[PDB]
């Protein structure tokens, strides 16, 4: 079995696996700490955003390796920008801020 | 781009009134006919 | 998925993320301890003092048997009040400036066990409300935001049927909890049943925000632990550790 | 639809009313057929 | 069991104190005759105005009609021979004539006008006004004067609290006529140390006086006597209200008793006894101890009626028609009817002749009758997998076709330029650069050439030219 492209949910926005299409290997947390030990960086944030959660950063990347270019930096995760509203309905206000 | 620091503070009815546009009173959801 | 709404609640209701989260924030600053007074008044008829006639206590309760006897003679006016109705009026009628110095001088006069034991969480919390641009009367939610329909979709599955979230049920209920205590009990019912009603409102509000804390909510048909808000958010149905 | 006739007008204009929506073979490996059964509304007690 | 009949006599006793009070009320009388005119030309009926009459001409003698005059509930919870009727209604206009004029212009004293109405008041008590009317007359009586209370309350605290005026110096002036400025002007002329303070509020008092007269004229009664009518209505409704508080408290056991027939259906149990308690408070008001029927049977009638109305529509999470749920059990009490006799399943052929449904459309009806199903329900993984987490989205294009749809709506206007200027510029320079297409008499002056004929030809000729853009596409995407 091998998967490269497939369908995605709405609120969840994650790689699935239908019938005709295969399924993607879920990068378990057990393989996250083993990577942090090396002291990496970009190869850790990718297995959290574009390669799963991030949606608008997944489509833009697909149009970068087709012409022989390079994909830019991912954006803000979808499971994070919705949490801001999820917590907002709990009588508590949350607001982002730069420097 | 990227994220820096995060600010957290209590929520006031004056602020929640801003985002909101009105109030819901009818428990009824949608219709099965014209959807 | 953005923007929200609200619901004008005729009866004030303290939040749950600031009540069970010791130290208290809706009672501690109001002289109320933590549980030996701010939990029993929510249940059956337990009239508590919120104002005061001429130099009285702010923790002593009042038995219904001694209520009808303290109306005519032997008693004064006595600002009587039910449960949730007596918690928001205090926040607005208190001065953090003066009250702060009242408990600051009570750290050596009396022993550190009868009062100081609790007063240790008085100067700390209040100091935060002063340093920051906040205010005590923000813990009481007169309205309640609504979760975006995108997190609670309603799209037909297959066969002309549909598909809705059980969370929606927690909205069609709260409506019948408020409109009932407007033109039926608050001007007709004696008192031995109007109290019970007010007890159901507070229990029906703190259940939506976070279910599992106190009085777990159960849907109509097919029981099963009814889902709420906070439960689905952080995922408390798995004791956290086994997160997603 | 009008806008549809534009596409097929490039690759041979021949849009029929009915098409061939037969059950295609799933991914993997195919195989021969054993038996074939047809029950065009039999007079028996079928549900 | 009893202990509810002896106190039931206190109910109708209070109503009698309301019947008389409402009688002396011009607004309540005018509406009576004015409504009678809708009967002559045939628009309404005397059914919603009068139900019966009485023989004695004193203070009632039989179970009155006024039921919603001392009810504990809110206004929102309070919802014979025609030949003989028209005969009595003709007796009112045989005296209301003089009253119809003493209201329009009247004079200085309103005691003269009400004096004539007093005679009619005795006749109004004879009529059995529909209980629905009392929900308007009495209601619009406490509200109409409600403004009068506040309108005169402001000027009361703008001189006593503001200008500092003794209570003995305001109850001897304003209590007089409280109509014209004969009480205000008399205060200043009293050469008091406080009389020279009303000049800083005379403007506010004047406005609160002129508008005050408007209500007095609208009613047609004296501001002093109008209070007498209502003050005695709060006495009769109080003696009956508290008397009914003992029947709606000791009978809470009967509410839960019949509350086992409408349990798990669509509404919770906490909101179940809601319509049960409100029903008991309604029956106790319209109850008659002088009737053969008891209370433990007559009261449980309205109770099961209020609980069968709420769960009759707003049961499911989504709205549901009435007959859609009554059509299911309809075909049920017949399915076993043919099974207990013949022993075979009723085929959709014999029931198609007894029902109004064919056989095909009746099958699609069952598809509607469902729950249907939630979303946050475990499937297989029972960890992160949810029912609403396997449905693909169509409004949000996936990365696969994200690059395709982009190259199919931004490349045609490049090769479009390489085409006959005339026909190409017509369509392009119309909606592509401007707004709105097809103007006819306006497009003919846009190119300055032909008439309104090629408005359709040029477009058609251009359409077949849109077949050129193969690798490039723009139009083939809207549909």
């Amino acid at each position: 079995h091998a998967r490269s492209t497939g369908s995605y949910s709405l609120v969840t926005q994650q790689p699935l696996g239908g019938k005709a299409q295969f399924g993607g290997q879920r990068f378990g947390e057990m393989e996250v700490w083993a990577l942090e030990a090396y002291g990496a960086a970009y190869t850790l944030q990718e297995m959290l955003t574009v390669k799963s959660d991030d949606v608008n950063g997944r489509t833009k990347m697909y149009k970068n390796i087709v012409d022989g270019n390079h994909q830019m930096e991912p954006g803000m995760p979808e499971s994070f920008n919705v949490l801001l509203k999820e917590i907002r309905s709990l009588g508590i206000n949350i607001e982002l801020e730069d420097e | 781009e990227e994220f820096d620091a995060i600010k957290i503070a209590l929520a006031s009815p004056d602020m929640i009134r801003s985002w909101s546009f009105g109030e819901v009173k009818k428990p009824e959801t949608i219709n099965y006919r014209t959807f | 998925r953005e923007r929200m709404g609200h619901i004008e609640l005729a009866s004030p209701t303290a939040h749950i993320w600031f009540l069970k989260s010791l130290p208290s924030r809706i009672g501690l600053l109001l002289d109320m301890p933590l549980r030996d007074i701010e939990r029993v008044l929510y249940f059956e008829s337990y009239v508590v003092i919120e104002g005061g006639m001429t130099n009285l206590e702010r923790q002593q309760i009042l038995t219904e048997e001694q209520y009808l006897d303290a109306l005519e003679e032997f008693g004064d006016e006595f600002d009587a009040k039910m449960g949730a109705e007596a918690i928001q009026a205090l926040l607005k009628s208190m001065d953090l400036e003066q009250e702060c110095e009242q408990l600051r001088e009570e750290l050596n006069e009396t022993n550190s066990e009868t009062k100081r034991k609790k007063l240790t969480k008085r100067i700390k919390l209040l100091e935060a409300f002063v340093q920051s641009g906040n205010k005590p009367e923000w813990m009481i939610l007169t309205v309640l935001p609504v979760l975006p329909p995108d997190l609670r979709p309603l799209v037909p599955l297959d066969g002309g049927r549909f598909a809705t979230s059980d969370l929606n049920d927690l909205y069609r209920r709260v409506i019948n909890r408020n409109n009932r205590l407007k033109r039926l009990l608050d001007l007709a019912a004696p008192d031995i049943i109007v109290r019970n009603e007010k007890r159901m409102l507070q229990e029906a509000v703190d259940a939506l925000l976070d279910n599992g804390r106190r009085g777990r909510a159960i849907t109509g048909s097919n029981k099963r632990p009814l889902k709420s808000l906070a439960d689905m958010i952080k995922g408390k149905q798995g004791r956290f550790r086994q997160n997603l | 639809t009008p806008e549809e006739k534009l596409l097929r007008a490039i690759f041979g204009e021949k849009a029929s009313d009915v098409k061939d929506s037969s059950l295609r073979v799933p991914n993997g490996v195919s195989g021969t057929v054993i038996d074939v059964q047809v029950f065009t509304r039999d007079g028996v007690e079928k549900d | 069991m009893e202990g509810e009949i002896d106190i039931a006599k206190r109910i109708e006793d209070g109503i009698n104190q309301v019947q008389c009070s409402v009688a002396e009320y011009p607004e309540a009388i005018t509406y009576l005759l004015e409504q009678y005119n809708r009967v002559e030309a045939e628009e309404a009926r005397l059914s919603d105005l009068i139900t019966g009459f009485v023989d004695p001409n004193a203070e009632e003698d039989l179970a009155p009609t006024a039921t919603h005059v001392g009810s504990e509930l809110s206004q929102e919870d309070l919802d014979i021979d025609p030949e003989l009727a028209r005969e009595k209604f003709a007796e009112l206009r045989a005296q209301y004539v003089v009253t119809r004029d003493t209201i329009k212009a009247k004079g200085r004293s309103h005691a003269t006008a009400q004096e004539e109405i007093l005679k009619l008041s005795e006749v109004f008590k004879q009529f059995r006004l529909v209980p629905k009317q009392f929900d308007y007359l009495v209601n619009s009586m406490r509200v109409m004067m409600d403004r009068v209370r506040t309108q005169e309350r402001l000027i009361m605290k703008l001189c006593v609290e503001q200008c500092k005026m003794p209570k003995k110096n305001f109850i001897t002036l304003f209590t007089g006529n409280e109509t014209s400025d004969t009480w205000f002007n008399a205060a200043i002329a009293m050469n008091k140390p406080w009389s020279e303070k009303l000049h800083d509020v005379s403007e506010e008092v004047h406005r609160a006086l002129q508008k005050l007269q408007q209500i007095e004229e609208e009613t047609g009664l004296t501001i002093e006597q109008v209070k007498d009518i209502n003050r005695r209505m709060s006495i009769g409704e109080a003696k009956a209200r508290r008397a009914k508080k003992e029947m709606v408290e000791a009978n809470l056991r009967l509410v839960i008793s019949i509350a086992k027939k409408y349990t798990n259906r669509g509404l919770q149990f906490l909101d179940l006894i809601q319509e049960g308690n409100i029903g008991l408070m309604k029956a106790v008001d319209k109850f008659e101890y002088r009737r053969g029927y008891k209370f433990s049977t007559y009261a449980t009638w309205w109770i099961r009626q209020a609980i069968t109305r709420s769960i009759a529509d707003q049961a499911r999470t989504i709205r549901i028609p009435v007959h859609m749920i009554e059509t299911i059990n309809k075909l049920n009490r017949i399915s076993r009817q043919m099974l207990q006799e013949m022993g075979r399943e009723p085929t959709p052929e014999e029931l198609a002749e007894r029902m109004l449904m064919p056989e095909d459309k009746i099958r699609k009806v069952l598809k509607i009758a469902k729950e249907p199903i939630s979303m946050e329900t475990p499937i297989g993984d029972d960890e992160d997998s949810h029912l609403g987490d396997f449905i693909e989205d169509t409004t949000l294009e996936l990365p696969l076709d994200s690059a395709t749809t982009e190259s199919l709506r931004a490349a045609t206007h490049d090769v479009l330029a390489g085409l006959t200027a005339r026909e190409a510029k017509v369509l392009r320079m119309r909606f592509g650069i401007d707004m709105n297409t097809d103007h006819t008499l306006e497009e003919v002056g846009k190119q300055f050439d032909v008439t309104r004929e090629r408005i359709r030809q040029i477009e058609a000729k251009a359409l077949r030219k849109l077949r050129h853009p193969s690798r490039s596409e723009v139009l083939r995407s809207f549909l």
